RNA sequence: CUGGUAGUUAUGGCGAGAAGGUCACACCCGUUCCCAUCCCGAACACGGUAGUUAAGCUUCUCUGCGCCAAUGGUAGUUGGGGGCUUCCCCCUGCGAGAGUAGGUCGCUGCCGGG
RNA sequence: UGGGGCGGUCGCCUCCUAAAGAGUAACGGAGGCGCCCAAAGGUUCCCUCAGAAUGGAUGGAAAUCAUUCGCAGAGUGUAAA
RNA sequence: GUCAUGGAGGUAGAGCACUGUUUGGACUAGGGGACCGAAUUCAGAUAAACUCCGAAUGCCAUGUACUUA
């Protein structure tokens, strides 16, 4: 909960105090972590899903749902029923943990970042975080990793507006 | 592949119901717990 | 020198009783295709959607919520 | 941005769906089940005048004692239950209320039970 | 938190080598270490590479090829 | 010409023109109108030679709106074939009139030659008309 | 005043704005136990009340959307009679759809607390 | 059988013709059937679709996610009602 | 047979709330170094196999009403 002591110690006030917020719940909070890796290249491909499938547990600790497929659509050679995708959800003390060992640790070994576009958004309270491989996680090392999806972290804020989000990811840590 | 069976009680030997099943999908004699009139309890009954 | 030519023969649907005729329990007060008309008191559904008393009285047609129907038979 | 999901509505819902199955006649009345966070309540309806016919809560004036949350709906199943016994009810269907027949429900439907009321 | 389907996991200490900052954190790597601070927490100490306190933009092998030249 | 790109039934029955038309009575875009004074079928040819007729009176000034479109279409048989075996294969398209609809429309020219030229398009029609004003 | 629970074709709904409370009802805190997730104490289940009316909930105002809705007129039409019969006209009875005047931010029953 | 022959058809299901009960013809206008399912049946408990916009994107007009809108614009083994 | 009362049923008519057919205007996703053009809106039409509506007649009953076989 040292995370949990950072975001109640001081950044709750600081938000009561930045927005003038009639009560004290009107504080937006982080609710929910959701990964999905984007496998639907592996149409015939069966160990491409299941080493996908390890990868989210070592780098989670939760067993990852595989997720089937919506429609049947001919253009990308699929059917109805395929095994599309994984789907792994944290919440509760495993935000602040997996928000942890991301920022300060498995993030800093990007090659090049200088900040995301503030407009990278939805425009609606929420973010969506991209990595373009599986070796900026310490967990998960060279020789195991065979291929490199890249999928998308989601971050979700009960935030009631845009701003006020990007300004608590800022204060939490990286925007 | 769809055929007419035939249910036949473990005990008595009476050919008590009929039915269809799918020969490829159910290659295997079915098992069913039917009703037997003659001894009038359930019985258990198996494809001839 | 024609493709059509064919049809199916009439399944002599609609109401078989009228509003405040006595009826006697288990006879059919309407055929029909899905459920055009709803089973209120003393009515059943059957196994294609058929309407039948189950005891013996009057036959109403009622009015459920706006845009559907009920009959019921209330006994003497 | 998320909107929380409302207990009470999905709740009512699916007191809805098995109401269409459970129908409180004068002679069989319906014995509704409300839960709080804080107690329990019962009541004893009939459908064909709609009208209540006994009832009991945890905040009652009697089951004035009270332990962990279940013996509080021990206590007031077997109140319910009295009351209903001592104005002639015997015969009665248990409306579910939309929740689970396991933990508090369930056992006030038991206290119910091993009073005269044959549920 | 289904009984066996689930991995291992268990808190641990992750240093860098360039701030030493011991920042307990969960994981499921154990690093096969054992350190004693934050005492209650003893945590088996992870080696980690540039950190949050590392690198420039966020607050502010090739030696060889220095063997040669210099 | 005027020809639906798509019909979902190919065939279609004849139907009736009883009764006053049940609605577009009244001019609304241009100025002028043609207003059927008795109920016919047109069909998509006469549309055509009357709006040539019309646009060329007014040497291409002005704007003119075509307020009927035929929808139905009708089917024959060749000479030489007894009755029966079957509908025979369309034809052409139609659209039936009733009285009282206003079916062309002029807009941009002065009195004199909107009136020639609704009087020029109203000898192609097989249908009695007169020029109204809105 | 408020909690629970039913009846009635939304005149009851959608939308917009304000006020309220820890008496009730919720948000909320926690996962040792009963119980649970194609993963996740989110939900469900259980154990509690430091904080809150922000939302749920209740009350109050409206005609913006939706909904109900005449009178008069008209189309149609049973019966009878006429024509110049792609169809049209006259007498008697019935009589719409659209449009509109107008109405609406509900009305009733039972039980428990204040 | 709008003479007979050649061509087409012959049993069952759905719609229009069919004129607001039921029924109603033509070598009139459109389609299907001669099966399938051991769960695609029974019961108990739970919940809700198509599509559109915004961002991450290996990955585009379209795969897998997250939010918002959304009375059915989906689905209902198969033809239509 | 008529009168009074109650019903089921979607035709005539009408309408665009669904599905087809369709006219003029505005704007435009998308492609184009201006031009076609999906979807939105305004106004105006059309339908045996369209329906948010919907008659007159006919039909089925009830009556103790009045005639009549
Ligand atoms: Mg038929
Ligand atoms: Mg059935
Ligand atoms: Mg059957
Ligand atoms: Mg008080
Ligand atoms: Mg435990
Ligand atoms: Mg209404
Ligand atoms: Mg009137
Ligand atoms: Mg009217
Ligand atoms: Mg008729
Ligand atoms: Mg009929
Ligand atoms: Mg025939
Ligand atoms: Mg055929
Ligand atoms: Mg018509
Ligand atoms: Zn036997």
């Amino acid at each position: 909960n040292r995370l949990k002591d950072q975001y109640l110690k001081e950044i709750v006030p600081a938000l009561m105090s930045k927005f003038n917020y009639d009560s004290v719940m009107e504080v937006p909070k982080i609710d929910k972590i959701v990964i999905n890796t984007g496998v639907g290249d592996a149409t015939a491909n069966a160990k491409v899903l299941d080493s996908a499938v390890e990868e989210l547990a070592l780098i989670t600790g939760q067993k990852p749902v595989i997720t089937k497929a919506k429609n049947s659509i001919a253009g990308f050679r699929l059917r109805e029923g395929m095994p599309i995708g994984a789907k792994v959800t944290l919440r509760g003390e495993r935000m602040y943990d997996f928000l942890d060992k991301l920022v300060t640790v498995s993030l800093p070994r990007v090659r090049d970042f200088r900040g995301v576009s503030k407009k990278a958004f939805d425009g609606r309270g929420n973010y969506t975080l991209g990595v373009r491989e599986q070796l900026i996680f310490p967990e998960i090392d060279y020789d195991q990793v065979s291929k490199v999806r890249g999928m998308d972290v989601v971050i979700v804020t009960t935030a009631k507006s845009d701003e006020e989000s990007h300004e608590l990811l800022t204060q939490l840590g990286m925007p | 592949m769809r055929v007419n069976i035939t249910l036949e009680c473990t005990e008595c030997g009476d050919r008590n119901y009929i039915t269809t099943k799918n020969k490829r999908e159910n290659p295997e004699r079915i098992e069913l717990k039917k009703y037997c009139p003659r001894l009038r309890r359930v019985t258990l009954h198996r494809e001839t | 020198s024609t493709s059509n030519g064919r049809d199916s023969e009439s399944k002599r649907l609609g109401a078989k009783r009228a509003d405040g005729q006595f009826v006697t329990g288990g006879s059919i007060l309407y055929r029909q295709r899905g459920t055009k008309i709803y089973p209120g008191t003393n009515v059943g559904r059957g196994g294609d959607d058929t309407l039948f008393a189950k005891t013996d009285g009057v036959v109403r047609f009622e009015r459920m919520g706006r845009d559907k129907k009920k009959v019921s038979v209330y006994p003497e | 941005m998320i909107t929380k999901i409302d207990k009470n509505k999905v709740r009512k819902k699916r007191h809805a769906r098995v109401r269409s199955k459970i129908s409180g006649t004068e002679s069989r009345p319906r014995l509704n089940v409300f839960r709080s966070n804080k107690n329990i309540y019962a009541q004893v309806i009939d459908d064909v005048n709609g009208v209540t016919l006994a009832s009991a809560s945890n905040l009652d004036k009697d089951f004035g004692s009270a332990e962990s949350k279940v013996d509080a709906a021990s206590k007031v199943g077997e109140l319910v239950a009295k009351r209903a016994s001592e104005k002639g009810i015997t015969s009665v269907t248990f409306d579910r209320g939309g929740y689970l027949y396991h933990g508090r429900v369930k056992a006030l439907a038991e206290a119910a039970r091993e009073n005269g009321l044959e549920f | 938190m289904k009984t066996g389907i689930h991995p291992e996991y268990r808190p641990v200490v992750f240093v860098d080598t360039s701030t030493d900052f011991k920042f307990l954190s969960g994981s499921t790597k154990s690093s096969s270490e054992t350190i004693k601070w934050e005492d209650g927490n003893e945590y088996p100490l992870l080696r980690v590479e540039i950190s949050s306190d590392s690198h420039p933009f966020y607050t502010g092998g090739r030696v060889d090829r220095f063997n040669k030249k210099y | 010409m005027l020809v639906p790109k798509r019909v979902k039934y190919r065939r279609e029955f004849r139907g009736n023109m009883r009764g006053r038309a049940k609605g577009g009575t009244e001019v609304a875009f241009g100025e002028y109108g043609l207003q059927a004074v008795e109920a016919s079928w047109i069909t998509n040819r006469q549309i055509e030679a009357a709006r040539i007729a019309m646009t060329r009176y007014m040497k291409r000034g002005g704007k003119v709106w075509i307020k009927i479109f035929p929808h139905k279409s009708y089917t024959s048989k060749p000479i030489g074939v007894r009755m029966g075996k079957g509908k025979g294969a369309p034809e052409g398209w139609v659209s039936p009139v009733k009285r009282g609809k206003i079916m062309f429309e002029i807009a941009g020219v002065p009195e004199d030659v909107a009136r020639e030229a609704l009087r020029l398009a109203a000898h192609k029609l097989p249908v009695k008309t007169k020029i109204v004003k809105r």
